[PDB]
C-alpha cells in the first residue's frame, strides 16, 4: 500500500547487477485533451525525455495532442543501471518521480516489465 | 582543480557531482543560485560561478555524457549545444 522510500529502493536493489531501468513519473493516464500546460510545465522545469502514448518523445519538439482523444504522458526522470553505490540517486530519483506524478512512479525493468509503486 | 566535461565523456554522474563540490559548488534543488548546481535524475545543471554565463546541462546515458547545453535555467530554454565545456572552482580560494 504505502510503501516507504527505503522499501522502494530495496526491492530495485534486489535485481542483478547490470540491471537497466528507467524511473517514470506517470503524470497523465488514459486522459483526454491537449494537456498543453501539463508539456510547457516540465518542459519549464527542464525535463527532456516523455512517453506520450507509448512514443518516446523529447520536449521542445513541438508536441501537439489531439483534444478529443485520451492520451498518456510519462515523464522519464532517470535511466539508471543496478550497480554499486546507486541507492542514494535511486532514493532521489523516486523521489522526484512521485513528487511529479502525485504519489505514483512507474520504474520499467528493461527485458522485464514494469513495477508500479506508491 | 578544472572540471573539464566533453560529449561521449566516460564518467559516472556521481563522480561529477563529488568534483563539484571538491570545488566548492554546492548542491542546491531548491535555488538558481550561482556557484551551486541542481540534480535531475541523469540531468546535472550547473550554475557557474561567473556572471554572464549561462546556466551548463549535462545530460548523462550511463556512464557517458551524452550531451551538454547552455540553458536558461528559469524557464528551460536551450540556448546554445557544446562539445567541450570546462567548470571552473566557485571560489579562487581553494
Amino acid at each position: 500500500s504505502h510503501m516507504t522510500i527505503e522499501q522502494m529502493v530495496d526491492r530495485l536493489l534486489s535485481y542483478p547487477e547490470r540491471t537497466k531501468m528507467q524511473i517514470l513519473a506517470p503524470i497523465v493516464s488514459g486522459k483526454k485533451g491537449t494537456h498543453a500546460k501539463t508539456l510547457e510545465d516540465i518542459r519549464k522545469q527542464g525535463y527532456v525525455r516523455v512517453r506520450i502514448d507509448r512514443e518516446m518523445r523529447e520536449l521542445t519538439g513541438d508536441i501537439e495532442l489531439e483534444k478529443n482523444k485520451k492520451h498518456s504522458i510519462d515523464v522519464v526522470v532517470d535511466r539508471i543501471i543496478i550497480k554499486d553505490g546507486i541507492a542514494a540517486r535511486l532514493a532521489d530519483s523516486l523521489e522526484t518521480a512521485l513528487k511529479l506524478a502525485d504519489g505514483k512512479v512507474v520504474v520499467d525493468v528493461i527485458g522485464e516489465g514494469e513495477l508500479l509503486f506508491s | 582543480l578544472v572540471v573539464s566535461l566533453r560529449v561521449g565523456m566516460e564518467i559516472e554522474r556521481n563522480a561529477l557531482l563529488r568534483r563539484l563540490v571538491d570545488i566548492q559548488y554546492d548542491r542546491n534543488d531548491i535555488d538558481f543560485r550561482r556557484g551551486t548546481f541542481r540534480v535531475r535524475g541523469d540531468v546535472v545543471e550547473i550554475f557557474p560561478a561567473s556572471r554572464d554565463e549561462h546556466c551548463i546541462r549535462v545530460e548523462f546515458f550511463g556512464d557517458e555524457i551524452e550531451r551538454i547545453r547552455e540553458v536558461d535555467a528559469l524557464t528551460g530554454e536551450v540556448l546554445g549545444e557544446r562539445e567541450h565545456v570546462a567548470i571552473f572552482p566557485a571560489s579562487h580560494f581553494v
